[PDB]
């Protein structure tokens, strides 16, 4: 068993991430009920080669500030967020 | 030069979209676009929006807008999904600002071949047409309008 295998099972909770725009492939990550809504938003971002200042998770009808955790939401195994980004105009 | 080659628009999406714009002369409207992309051709099927706030110069789309659109495509059966956005700029011509720039570089970040369609009721092109354009960032970081049909 390597050692860093450990760190591959914490947290045995999937979350489904949906980018908002394009039809590109739904995340599905592991996580733990510690885990911020930051450090989610990350891998999002790592995964989909974001920057990391661009966009913001939505869970149920509400944007998530980066600082909640996902114990503080009631987040389950199989939860769905959308990944979304400013429509602003000028 | 760019990620879309052109975009195709079906005519009551575009419908849609003017009549919005239309309706709001006093201020700016937004709204989403629905379709995908076939190729290097970007297809727009649909136009829709929902809980704003602009003014003659500013418009922002209320960000759940966007949230419940993007699940509800993502969840029916239909290969479509959101491909861009609109807003309208009465009376003051057809061009992306500098916010709509920055807006743009976002949606183009999620999804490479994004454009933003640009209308102002206020006028007509030249045979007659509605005076709108639809816009891409371009490889290099230039605005580049695209050929619709
Ligand atoms: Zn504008």
């Amino acid at each position: 068993i390597p050692t860093t295998e450990n760190l591959y099972f914490q947290g045995h909770m999937k979350i489904k991430i949906v980018p908002a725009v394009g039809g590109g492939s739904p995340l599905e990550l592991e996580v733990a009920p510690n885990a911020t809504v930051g450090a989610v938003r990350t891998k999002v971002c790592a995964m989909k080669k974001l920057p990391p200042d661009t966009t913001r998770l939505t869970y149920k009808g509400r944007a998530l500030k980066d600082t909640e955790t996902l114990e503080s939401l009631g987040v389950a195994d199989g939860d769905k967020f959308v990944l979304i980004t400013r429509t602003v105009g000028g | 030069a760019s990620a879309t080659a052109r975009v195709r628009i079906y005519p009551l999406a575009l419908a849609k979209v003017v009549k919005h714009a239309a309706s709001s002369l006093q201020r700016e409207v937004a709204g989403l676009l629905v379709g995908k992309s076939a190729g290097k051709v970007l297809e727009i099927w649909d136009a829709v929006t929902g809980e704003q706030y602009g003014t003659p110069a500013y418009v922002q789309l209320d960000e759940m807008v966007m949230a419940k659109v993007a699940e509800e495509l993502s969840k029916s059966d239909k290969n479509l999904y959101i491909v861009g956005w609109y807003h309208s700029h009465p009376g003051l011509d057809v061009f992306l600002s500098p916010t709509d720039i920055d807006t743009q570089k976002r949606y183009q970040a999620m999804f490479s071949k994004a454009v933003a369609l640009v209308v102002d009721p206020v006028d007509y092109a030249k045979i007659s047409s509605l005076k709108f354009k639809v816009f891409q960032i371009s490889k290099e970081g230039r605005v580049v309008s695209l050929p619709v049909s």
